[PDB]
C-alpha cells in the first residue's frame, strides 16, 4: 500500500536493504522479501536406548518445506519428514516427527517457549508437551 | 556540614520510629542469539562458499559459543527463579492484621496473570518487540522493511526465543510471595508451616533488637504506615526516567551492537566495492579472487571481533545474575543482620517482583526518627557493689534514674533480676550513687 | 615520557575526584563510627560515649560488659602500642603495596 | 581520506574508550561516597584514653 | 599498513575492556566490607581481620 514520488525509482529502509521497487513497464509498487531460511535441529533420545529422531526448524511456519526437501533432492527419509504425520506447530518454530499431548510434569530435553521433549514409554516414540513448574 | 555534640556523660535515644520502602534493580539475563556464517560472509552467491571451503571451519567455534552463551543465559534464569519446589496458593481471605496488599498479590480479574506493579513495570519498559513468531511473513505489506528485527531477520541474524515465558515466572513470583507472607520464613528450610502474620512481625522486631511489646501496642500505626509507604511507592514509580535505565542499557548495548555488525557489511574494505555481483562482473577471475579473498577476511575479522565483545558481557551478566540470587536467598527466605545488603537501615523482609529481562525488590526497612537529650552513667554502686544493665542502658531525666532499651525509650526502674552485679565500685571509672528496688524483700 | 606518549595522540584524562575530597570523605567516616557508634549508617548520628560503644562491641562477641570496664587503661595502652608498631612497620616497609 | 573507506571504527573505538571513564567515576563515587553530611571532630580530644 | 595498526589497536581496546571488569569486581568487593565493616560489627569470621 505505500506510495512513491514521481520520481522514486526504488526505495530502501534502514541499515540499507532494498525494499521496494517499482516496475518501469507500469509504474505500480511491489515488494520484496527473501525465500524462507533458517537452522536445523535434530532431537534425538540417544543411540543405545532408540535409533528414531525428530526434527526442528526455528522461526518458520512450515507449510512449505516439503517444496524445499524436494528441491534438496536428498534421500527418501528427508521427503518422508516433509510429509504431515505429525506437524506441531510452536513459538520457536514447529516440530516434525513427534506428536502433541497435554499431561505435564518434568522436563528433559529443552526446545524453548516452554515446551519440552521426552521418549515416553506406551510401544515408544518422542513425544512433546508443555513444561510443568510442579504441584 | 553537621557536628556532633560528643560529650563523655550524655546519650541521645529514639522516641519515634518510621517504616520506608525502597526499591532495587537487578538484570538477570540478556537475549540470545544467533549467527548463520555462509550467508553473512559473502551473501546468495555459489561461488563464495566454494572459495570459501577451503578456509578453517571458523563457523563451528562460533557456533559453540553462541550456543554456549544461550543455554547459560538460561541457566542463570532457571537459577534466580526456581529456588522453591511447590507452588503455593493464596488464602481466599486477604486480611492480614489491617495491611493492604491487593497491588502486588495477582488478580484473578486481569486474563494474564500479571500484579498491578508488575503491569505498570513492564509496561514502562519498552522492548524491541512483545511475541516472536513474528517473521517475514507477518513483515508482508509495507510492514517489510520497516522494523529492525524484521531487517536483523533479513540480514541472516536469528534471535532464540527464552525457555521460560512470562506467565511462568509470574506464577513463581506468586508463589515466592505467598510462601513469605504467609508460611514466614520456615518454607526455605523444608516444609512450609503456617503462622498469624502478626506473631511474625513480632518474630522480626525481636530480630532488630526490640521488645514484641512495641508491635502490639502500635499495630494500627505500622499498618497505616505500612499502607500509606507501600501506595506512596506505587504512585511513584511510574514517574518518567526511572532507575530502569539499568534494565534499558543492556537492550541499548544490544541494538548498539547489532547495528554496528549491520552497517559495518556494505564497507569495500579497500576493494573495488562491496557488491559480490558487481565483483564477479567487470573482471577476471586472477584478481577477482584477490578482492573477494580480502572481503571475505575482513568481513570474518570483523564477526570475530563482535563475538568477542557479545562474550564480554556474559560474565558481568552472570556476576549479577549471581548476586540477585544471594539477595533472593538472604532477604526474602529470612533476616539478614548483614547492614545496609537487603536495604538501607535496619531490614525487616522484601517481596520480589518481575520485570521484562530482570528481577525487581521492595525492601522494608526501619529507621528513628526523633530523639532526645539524656544523662547515662555506665555503672551503679549501692551497697559497695557495682551494678551494670542486663541490656540497655541506664538513663536518667536529670531527677530519678532510668534503665531503658537500646532504640525505643521506655524507662524502667532499677531491679534486682534487671541488673547483675560483679566486684566492686572501686575499679570503674564513672560510676554514681543510687539504690536497687530488689521486689523479694 | 608523558610529552613522548603525547605526540602520538595517547592521553589521560584527570580524574573527577580530588585527593583533597577524597581525603574529606574519609575523614567524615571516621569521625561517625568514632563519635556517633554504628547508628549512623541507618539514620540519624547519635552522640554515645566511646567506653559504652566498646562496652557493645564486647558485648557482642560473647563477652561481658565488666570484662572491659575493669581493664581500660591496658586496652588504651595495647591499642596505642598497636598503633604505634603499624605506623613503625609502615614507614619502614616500602613494597607491601603491591 | 583513505581510512573514510574503512568504515566507522574511530567512532566505535571511541564509544568503547567512553565506558570505561564512567566506570572508574561511578566506581569511586559508590565506594567513597556513603554519608549524607560531613561531620566533624569536637574540639576537644579525649576518647577515654 | 593500515589494517595492521588497526588490528593492533583493537587488541589494546581488548585487553584494557578485560581489566576493566576485574577493577569494577575489586571495587564492589571493597565496597562491600567498607560498608559492613565501617558502619557496623559483621559476625562473619575471617571476613574482616
Ligand atoms: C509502453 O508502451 C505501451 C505501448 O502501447 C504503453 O501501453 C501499454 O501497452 C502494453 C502492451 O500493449 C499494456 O500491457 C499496458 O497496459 C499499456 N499501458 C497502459 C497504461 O495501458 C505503455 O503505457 C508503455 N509503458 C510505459 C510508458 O511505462
Ligand atoms: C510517634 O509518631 C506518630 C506518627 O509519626 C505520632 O502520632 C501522631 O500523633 C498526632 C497527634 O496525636 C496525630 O495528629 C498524627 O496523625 C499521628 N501520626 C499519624 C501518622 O497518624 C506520635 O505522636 C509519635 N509519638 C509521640 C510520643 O509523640
Ligand atoms: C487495599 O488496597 C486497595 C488498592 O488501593 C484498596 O482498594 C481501593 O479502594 C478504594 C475505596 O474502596 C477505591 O477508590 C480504589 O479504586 C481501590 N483501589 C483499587 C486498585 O482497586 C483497598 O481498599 C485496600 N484495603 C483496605 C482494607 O484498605
Ligand atoms: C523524670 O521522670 C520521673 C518519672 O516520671 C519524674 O518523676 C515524677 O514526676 C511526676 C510529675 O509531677 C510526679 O507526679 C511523680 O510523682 C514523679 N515520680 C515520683 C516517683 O515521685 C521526674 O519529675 C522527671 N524529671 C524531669 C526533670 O522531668
Ligand atoms: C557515693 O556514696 C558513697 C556512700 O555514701 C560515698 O562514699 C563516701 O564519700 C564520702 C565523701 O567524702 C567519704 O568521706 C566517705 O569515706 C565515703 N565512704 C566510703 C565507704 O568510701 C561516695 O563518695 C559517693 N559518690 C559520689 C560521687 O558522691
Ligand atoms: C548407552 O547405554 C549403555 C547401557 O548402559 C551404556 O553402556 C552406553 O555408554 C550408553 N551410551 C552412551 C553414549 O553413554
Ligand atoms: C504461519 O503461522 C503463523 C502463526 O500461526 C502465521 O502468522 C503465518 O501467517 C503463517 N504463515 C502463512 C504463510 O500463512
Ligand atoms: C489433551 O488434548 C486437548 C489439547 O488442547 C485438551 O483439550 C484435552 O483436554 C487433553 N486431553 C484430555 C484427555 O484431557
Ligand atoms: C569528661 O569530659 C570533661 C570535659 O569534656 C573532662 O573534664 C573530664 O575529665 C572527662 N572525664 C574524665 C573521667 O576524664
Ligand atoms: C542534645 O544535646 C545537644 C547539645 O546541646 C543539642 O545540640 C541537641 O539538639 C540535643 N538533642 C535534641 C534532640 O534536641
Amino acid at each position: 500500500n505505500k506510495k512513491f514520488l514521481p520520481f522514486q525509482q526504488f526505495g530502501r529502509d534502514i541499515a540499507d536493504t532494498t525494499d521496494a521497487v517499482r516496475d518501469p513497464q507500469t509504474l505500480e509498487i511491489l515488494d520484496i522479501t527473501p525465500c524462507s531460511f533458517g537452522g536445523v535441529s535434530v532431537i534425538t533420545p540417544g543411540t543405545n536406548t532408540s535409533n528414531q529422531v525428530a526434527v526442528l526448524y526455528q522461526g518458520v511456519n512450515c507449510t512449505e518445506v516439503p517444496v524445499a526437501i524436494h528441491a534438496d533432492q536428498l534421500t527418501p527419509t528427508w521427503r518422508v519428514y516433509s510429509t504431515g504425520s505429525n506437524v506441531f506447530q510452536t513459538r520457536a518454530g514447529c516440530l516434525i516427527g513427534a506428536e502433541y499431548v497435554n499431561n505435564s510434569y518434568e522436563c528433559d530435553i529443552p526446545i524453548g517457549a516452554g515446551i519440552c521433549a521426552s521418549y515416553q514409554t506406551q510401544s515408544q516414540s518422542i513425544i512433546a508437551y508443555t513444561m510443568s513448574l510442579g504441584a | 556540614e553537621n557536628s556532633v555534640a560528643y560529650s563523655n556523660n550524655s546519650i541521645a535515644i529514639p522516641t519515634n520510629f518510621t517504616i520506608s520502602v525502597t526499591t532495587e534493580i537487578l538484570p538477570v539475563s540478556m537475549t540470545k542469539t544467533s549467527v548463520d556464517c555462509t550467508m553473512y560472509i559473502c551473501g546468495d552467491s555459489t561461488e563464495c562458499s566454494n572459495l570459501l571451503l577451503q578456509y578453517g571451519s571458523f563457523c563451528t567455534q562460533l557456533k559453540r559459543a553462541l550456543t554456549g552463551i544461550a543455554v547459560e543465559q538460561d541457566k542463570n534464569t532457571q537459577e534466580v527463579f526456581a529456588q522453591v519446589k511447590q507452588i503455593y496458593k493464596t488464602p481466599p481471605i486477604k486480611y492480614f492484621g489491617g495491611f493492604n496488599f491487593s497491588q502486588i498479590l495477582p488478580d484473578p480479574s486481569k486474563p494474564s496473570k500479571r500484579s498491578f506493579i508488575e503491569d505498570l513495570l513492564f509496561n514502562k519498559v519498552t522492548l524491541a518487540d512483545a511475541g516472536f513468531i513474528k517473521q517475514y511473513g507477518d513483515c508482508l505489506g509495507d510492514i517489510a522493511a520497516r522494523d529492525l528485527i524484521c531487517a536483523q531477520k533479513f540480514k541472516g541474524l536469528t534471535v532464540l526465543p527464552p525457555l521460560l515465558t512470562d506467565e511462568m515466572i509470574a506464577q513463581y513470583t506468586s508463589a515466592l510471595l505467598a510462601g513469605t507472607i504467609t508460611s514466614g520464613w520456615t518454607f526455605g528450610a523444608g516444609a512450609a508451616l503456617q503462622i498469624p502474620f502478626a506473631m511474625q512481625m513480632a518474630y522480626r522486631f525481636n530480630g532488630i533488637g526490640v521488645t514484641q511489646n512495641v508491635l502490639y501496642e502500635n499495630q494500627k500505626l505500622i499498618a497505616n504506615q505500612f499502607n500509606s509507604a507501600i501506595g506512596k511507592i506505587q504512585d511513584s514509580l511510574s514517574s518518567t526516567a526511572s532507575a530502569l535505565g539499568k534494565l534499558q542499557d543492556v537492550v541499548n548495548h544490544n541494538a548498539q551492537a547489532l547495528n554496528t555488525l549491520v552497517k559495518q557489511l556494505s564497507s569495500k574494505f579497500g576493494a573495488i566495492s562491496s557488491v559480490l555481483n558487481d565483483i564477479f562482473s567487470r573482471l577476471d577471475p586472477p584478481e577477482a579472487e584477490v578482492q573477494i579473498d580480502r572481503l571475505i577476511t575482513g568481513r570474518l575479522q570483523s564477526l570475530q571481533t563482535y563475538v568477542t565483545q557479545q562474550l564480554i558481557r556474559a560474565a558481568e551478566i552472570r556476576a549479577s545474575a549471581n548476586l540477585a540470587a544471594t539477595k533472593m536467598s538472604e532477604c526474602v527466605l529470612g533476616q539478614s543482620k548483614r547492614v545496609d545488603f537487603c536495604g538501607k537501615g535496619y531490614h525487616l523482609m522484601s517481596f520480589p517482583q518481575s520485570a521484562p529481562h530482570g528481577v525487581v525488590f521492595l525492601h522494608v526497612t526501619y529507621v528513628p526518627a526523633q530523639e532526645k537529650n539524656f544523662t547515662t552513667a555506665p555503672a551503679i554502686c549501692h551497697d559497695g557493689k557495682a551494678h551494670f544493665p542486663r541490656e540497655g542502658v541506664f538513663v536518667s531525666n536529670g531527677t530519678h534514674w532510668f534503665v531503658t532499651q537500646r532504640n525505643f525509650y521506655e524507662p524502667q526502674i532499677i531491679t534486682t533480676d534487671n541488673t547483675f552485679v560483679s566486684g566492686n565500685c572501686d575499679v570503674v571509672i564513672g560510676i554514681v550513687n543510687n539504690t536497687v528496688y530488689d521486689p523479694l524483700q
